[PDB]
């Protein structure tokens, strides 16, 4: 066979004459999420664009849109972006570990709008 | 750029003197040509990157020059062009490879809520504020400037009249104190 | 001098960001071939140079988005009672019934722009801010400008009635407040219609968002081109690295592999170089968009044709896939009338000049008018001033200046 | 860009016809490929600038 560009993507077996599809093994970029080494030696590792079922720990494992994040503790809180990860997710170091969270866009406010009032 | 000089671009060695010392013409020529291609590409890459980066700096310099002309040599009305707040002035300071601007801006504080209206009705006429806004503290109406509360008495010298009061959405009844009355009496 | 006016809304489209691509240089060139990888190392840090160049711009793409948006320190909400003096913003305000919390118009923008995925060492990184986050910033800016005018762009957000806010914006273009208040229904109606017309403009004028679609198309083409180059076979016996390795001996393969490496190095270097140049173009666009955000959303600009054609009153931002859309609200004068004029009027031997206005003639009578709207008034000492005698002004005409105080004696 | 054409980028000659005339097929191919690389480099340089 052949893909839109190149590579067979499929072959016919010479003895059974069956067709097998060939999918390249999973891969992706690996990045280290760290505070300064003059602050802490604990880091978290992100495997980019992979599933949580891949990369042969538990508890400190969170799946995000950007890939599989291992070593950071996910919380339901929000803060200013510190170490940006992607898709609204970022991490920060607090004291005694690395925390993963959805970033805040700022404090909320509501203007006391009225047809007859000004400030 | 420097580290790339040590790279052996398919040649037997990355040291030109070594190639020249150990090989004769018909063999050295080949090894040398390999290093030339590699080093030339590395240098061309360097220059290309410098040109692109230079364009970024030029744009920054053009912005800096623009800002100095508009922020230091005058007062700008461009929002957030001179930092947050209303621009008063800017003081430049030198720096190693750039310029630092200290932007002085006016920022309003400690606001209070007042009752307002687009116009006042007096003797059937619609009076509109001149260079100000009508306010009320709950019992009395005043006219003040927009950016700093200063409640002045509403008089004919602070307002102007259009037509009747049947066309204004939020017009309120009040008295405009014509300053001539006490001068005439 | 115009006797009427039209409030119109124009749409401006600006790109803000690119696709945050990344490349595994070794995987692109060598893949899983150890022999090819060992040869690649002979080119030094080339592989790292590309990684850094692409990373640089990948980061820049979030910087660009953050500069255009995130111009607010607080996220402002829209009041539960939308009494804005008759001005209907329902098409630009977020629609709560949808999970994306987008405005009606924003959905049109996202639906119109169109965004095989084989991985050969090439990949794509997500934006730092999500579409929902951008919508929140857009909504904050919009809620702010509707309820607090430009005050929120300076310090605290100070509440103001929308009708009065417009009065300031009209005054800001040289048109007195009378014009708004006495025509508020007309103005609100023209505005509401002008906004509704946006839907037709975006629905038709086919595609419309050419600028944003072009950015997407260019990035897609660049990646597709880069992939296709793998098949080129740059002087080697075979485009397939495994085919060379399985057919030739070691030194025999090395001389063929070097050719494939050389060509692939050129292909990657070319791709990155172009991305750096395109990134600069987008950065400039983002800087312009950010400039406009600050000058046309957080205030009203006096820069001609910088914020739509006509006299600028206000604008509203809307999000878009890889950029920002500005809706510019401008004042355009209409229904011109021919009047006879003069630079000054000769009264009791003294030359009278108009104050904040112009002298015009009805044919039999002279009046003071404002510019950009006729609204005439009788000539008095309140709307005029005096400077010198009447022998120095060229084109001066005769007339009476009336009743400073004479009726009250 | 034009002057770059009159250059032997490690080649025996800047002229393709001379290469084809002087060398046989398997030898000319190498010299031609060499000029192609050099000349493409010149076009890439021109366009980049
Ligand atoms: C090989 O030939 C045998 C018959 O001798 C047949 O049954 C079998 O399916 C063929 N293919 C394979 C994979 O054995
Ligand atoms: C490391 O952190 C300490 C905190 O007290 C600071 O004093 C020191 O200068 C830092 N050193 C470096 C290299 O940052
Ligand atoms: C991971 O694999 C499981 C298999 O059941 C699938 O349901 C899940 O959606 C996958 N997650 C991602 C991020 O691909
Ligand atoms: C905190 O996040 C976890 C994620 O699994 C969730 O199960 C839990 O309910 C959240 N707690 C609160 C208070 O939202
Ligand atoms: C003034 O604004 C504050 C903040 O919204 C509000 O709590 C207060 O009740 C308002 N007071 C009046 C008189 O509107
Ligand atoms: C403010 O309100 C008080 C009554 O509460 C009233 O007597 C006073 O005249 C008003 N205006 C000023 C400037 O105090
Ligand atoms: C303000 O709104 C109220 C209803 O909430 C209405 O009755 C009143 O007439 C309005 N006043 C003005 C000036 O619009
Ligand atoms: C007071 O204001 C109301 C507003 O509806 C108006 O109808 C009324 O005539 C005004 N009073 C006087 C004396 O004009
Ligand atoms: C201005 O034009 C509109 C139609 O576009 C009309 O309805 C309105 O009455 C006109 N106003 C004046 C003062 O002529
Ligand atoms: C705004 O326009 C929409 C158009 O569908 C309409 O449904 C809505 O009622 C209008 N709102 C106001 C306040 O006029
Ligand atoms: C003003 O005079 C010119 C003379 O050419 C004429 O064309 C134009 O229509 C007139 N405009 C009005 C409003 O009368
Ligand atoms: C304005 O012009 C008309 C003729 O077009 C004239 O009848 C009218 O009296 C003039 N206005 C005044 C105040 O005289
Ligand atoms: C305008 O031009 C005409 C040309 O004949 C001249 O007679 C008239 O005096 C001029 N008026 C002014 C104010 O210059
Ligand atoms: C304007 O008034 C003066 C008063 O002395 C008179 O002499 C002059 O002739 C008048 N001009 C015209 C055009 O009537």
């Amino acid at each position: 066979g052949r893909d839109i560009a190149d590579t067979t993507d499929a072959v016919r077996d010479p003895q059974t004459l069956e067709i097998l599809d060939i999918t390249p093994c999973s891969f992706g970029g690996v990045s280290v999420i760290t505070p300064g080494t003059n602050t802490s030696n604990q880091v978290a590792v992100l495997y980019q664009n992979v599933n949580c079922t891949e990369v042969p720990t538990g508890s400190n494992v969170f799946q995000t849109r950007a890939g599989c994040l291992i070593g950071a503790e996910h919380v339901n809180n929000s803060y200013e972006c510190d170490i940006p990860i992607g898709a609204g997710i970022c991490a920060s170091y607090q004291t005694q570990s690395i925390i993963a969270y959805t970033m805040s866009l700022g404090a909320e406010n509501s203007v006391a709008y009225s047809n007859n009032s000004i400030a | 750029l420097v580290k790339q000089l040590s790279s052996n671009f398919g040649a037997i060695s990355s040291v030109l003197n070594d190639i020249l010392s150990r090989l004769d013409k018909p063999e050295a020529e080949v090894q040398i040509d390999r290093l030339i291609t590699g080093r030339l590409q590395s240098l061309q890459t360097y220059v290309t990157q410098q040109l692109i980066r230079a364009a970024e700096i030029r744009a920054s310099a053009n912005l800096a020059a623009t800002k100095m002309s508009e922020c230091v040599l005058g007062q700008s009305k461009r929002v957030d062009f001179c930092g947050k707040g209303y621009h008063l002035m800017s003081f430049p300071q030198s720096a190693p490879h750039g310029v630092v601007f200290l932007h002085v801006t006016y920022v309003p504080a400690q606001e209070k809520n007042f009752t307002t209206a687009p116009a006042i009705c007096h003797d059937g006429k619609a009076h509109f504020p001149r260079e100000g806004v009508f306010v009320s503290n709950g019992t009395h109406w005043f006219v003040t400037q927009r950016n700093f509360y200063e409640p002045q008495i509403i008089t004919t010298d602070n307002t102007f009249v259009s037509g009747n009061c049947d066309v204004v959405i939020g017009i309120v009844n009040n008295t405009v104190y014509d300053p001539l009355q006490p001068e005439l009496d | 001098i115009p006797t009427n006016f039209t409030i119109s809304v124009t749409t401006e489209i600006l790109p803000v960001s690119m696709t945050k691509t990344s490349v595994d240089c070794t995987m692109y060139i060598c893949g899983d071939s150890t022999e090819c990888s060992n040869l690649l190392l002979q080119y030094g840090s080339f592989c790292t140079q590309l990684n850094r160049a692409l990373t640089g711009i990948a980061v820049e793409q979030d910087k660009n988005t953050q500069e255009v948006f995130a111009q607010v320190k607080q996220i402002y909400k829209t009041p539960p009672i939308k009494d804005f003096g008759g001005f209907n913003f329902s098409q630009i305000l977020p629609d709560p019934s949808k999970p994306s919390k987008r405005s009606f118009i924003e959905d049109l923008l996202f639906n119109k722009v169109t965004l095989a995925q084989k991985f050969n060492g090439l990949n794509v990184l997500p934006p730092l801010l999500t579409d929902e986050m951008i919508a929140q910033y857009t909504s904050a800016l919009l809620a702010g400008t509707i309820t607090s005018g430009w005050t929120f762009g300076a310090g605290p957000a100070l509440q103001i009635p929308f009708a009065m806010q417009m009065a300031y914006r009209f005054n800001g273009i040289g048109v007195t407040q009378n014009v708004l208040y006495e025509n508020q229904k007309l103005i609100a109606n023209q505005f509401n219609s002008a906004i509704g017309k946006i839907q037709d403009s975006l629905s038709s004028t086919p595609s419309a968002l050419g600028k944003l679609q072009d950015v997407v198309n260019q990035n897609a083409q660049a990646l597709n081109t880069l992939v296709k180059q793998l098949s080129s076979n740059f002087g080697a016996i075979s485009s397939v690295l495994n085919d060379i390795l399985s057919r030739l001996d070691k030194p025999e393969a090395e001389v063929q592999i070097d050719r494939l490496i050389t060509g692939r190095l050129q292909s990657l270097q070319t791709y990155v170089t172009q991305q750096l140049i395109r990134a600069a173009e987008i950065r400039a666009s983002a800087n312009l968009a950010a400039t406009k955000m600050s000058e046309c959303v957080l205030g009203q600009s006096k820069r001609v044709d910088f914020c739509g054609k006509g006299y600028h009153l206000m604008s509203f931002p809307q999000s878009a896939p890889h950029g920002v859309v500005f809706l510019h609200v401008t004042y355009v004068p209409a229904q011109e009338k021919n009047f006879t004029t003069a630079p000054a009027i000769c009264h009791d031997g003294k030359a009278h000049f108009p104050r904040e206005g112009v002298f015009v003639s009805n044919g039999t009578h002279w009046f003071v008018t404002q510019r950009n709207f006729y609204e005439p008034q009788i000539i008095t000492t309140d709307n005029t001033f005096v400077s010198g005698n009447c022998d120095v002004v060229i084109g001066i005409v005769n007339n009476t200046v009336y009743d400073p105080l004479q009726p009250e004696l």
